[PDB]
C-alpha cells in the first residue's frame, strides 16, 4: 500500500526536520534577552524567536518534494501565508502538558501564556492557542506524520495570491495521499481512528489562528515603538 | 511589494 514513492517522500521530509529543527536549543543565546521581572517586555526577544523560526520554516520548505517546482511568486505566497501555522505546528515539540508551556531546555528558554501576553498578544489569540497545542499534542502523532502535517500546510492551494493553483493542488495531493496510507498502514489502532480528519481539523483551526494572529499583528506592528522592536524579516513576511 | 529577503533565503 505506502508505495515506495511515498516512502522516499517520508524519508525527505524526516531529513528536512531534522536539518531545521534543533532541539538542542543552543542558538537561543543569540536573541535579545527574555525579560520577565505594562510595558511589552517580551517582545525583542519573542521577535528573536519567530525571526528564528522563520528561517528554518523556509528551510524546511525548500526541501518539500515539489515545492520547488512552483513559480517564485508562488513558493513567496506560500511561505507569507503559512509560517505563522507552521510556527505554531513546529513550537507543539516543546510545548508539554504539564504545565501548558514551550519548554526549550532552560528556565530562561521555558514560555507560558504570561510570555505571550508580554508580546503583546491577547487571550482572543491566547485561549484558542494553548486549546491547539494540547489537542494536537494528544494527537501523539507519529514525527513521519508530524513533518506531512507542515507540508501539507506549506502547500496549500487556497491561500490568497496564488497563481499556479492547480500545481499547487498537486503537490499537495501527493503529500495528502502520503499521510492517508501512512495512517492506514502503519499507524496502529485505536490511535489511528479517524486520525486524518482529525489532522484536516487541525488545519483548519490553524486558518482561525492565523485570522488572529494576523489581527493583533497589525495592531501591534502599526504603532511604529512596537514596529521598531521587530526583525527585518518578521516585517517582510508578517507585514509592514 | 518586494520581499528580498524571503526570496534570497529561497535561493
Ligand atoms: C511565547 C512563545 C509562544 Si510561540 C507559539 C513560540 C514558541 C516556541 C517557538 O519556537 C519553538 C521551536 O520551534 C523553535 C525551533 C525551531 O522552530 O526551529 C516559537 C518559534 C514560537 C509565539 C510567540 C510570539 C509570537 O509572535 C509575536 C509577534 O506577533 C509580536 C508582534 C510577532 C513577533 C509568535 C508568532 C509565536
Amino acid at each position: 500500500k505506502l508505495s515506495e514513492e511515498q516512502q522516499h517522500i517520508i524519508a525527505i521530509l524526516l531529513d528536512a526536520h531534522h536539518k531545521t529543527y534543533d532541539p538542542t536549543y543552543a542558538d537561543f543565546r543569540d536573541f535579545r534577552p527574555p525579560v520577565r521581572m505594562s510595558p511589552l517586555s517580551m517582545l525583542p526577544h519573542l521577535a528573536d524567536l519567530v525571526s528564528y523560526s522563520i528561517q528554518k520554516v523556509i528551510g524546511f520548505a525548500k526541501m518539500i518534494p515539489g515545492f520547488r517546482d512552483l513559480t517564485s511568486d508562488d513558493q513567496i505566497v506560500l511561505l507569507k501565508s503559512s509560517a505563522i501555522e507552521v510556527i505554531m505546528l513546529r513550537s507543539n515539540q516543546s510545548f508539554t502538558m504539564d504545565d501548558m508551556s514551550w519548554d526549550c531546555g532552560s528556565q530562561d528558554y521555558k514560555y507560558d501564556v504570561t510570555d505571550v501576553s508580554k508580546a503583546g498578544h491577547t487571550l482572543e489569540l491566547i485561549e484558542p492557542l494553548i486549546k491547539f497545542q494540547v489537542g494536537l499534542k494528544k494527537l501523539n502523532l507519529h514525527e513521519e506524520e508530524h513533518v506531512l502535517l507542515m507540508a501539507i500546510c506549506i502547500v496549500s492551494p487556497d491561500r490568497p495570491g496564488v497563481q499556479d493553483a492547480k500545481l499547487v493542488e498537486a503537490i499537495q495531493d501527493r503529500l495528502s495521499n502520503t499521510l492517508q496510507t501512512y495512517i492506514r498502514c502503519r499507524h496502529p489502532p485505536p490511535g489511528s481512528h479517524q486520525l486524518y480528519a482529525k489532522m484536516i481539523q487541525k488545519l483548519a483551526d490553524l486558518r482561525s489562528l492565523n485570522e488572529e494572529h494576523s489581527k493583533q499583528y497589525r495592531s501591534l506592528s502599526f504603532q511604529p515603538e512596537n514596529s521598531m522592536k521587530l526583525t527585518p524579516l518578521v516585517l517582510e513576511v508578517f507585514g509592514n | 511589494k518586494n520581499h528580498p529577503m524571503l526570496m534570497n533565503l529561497l535561493k
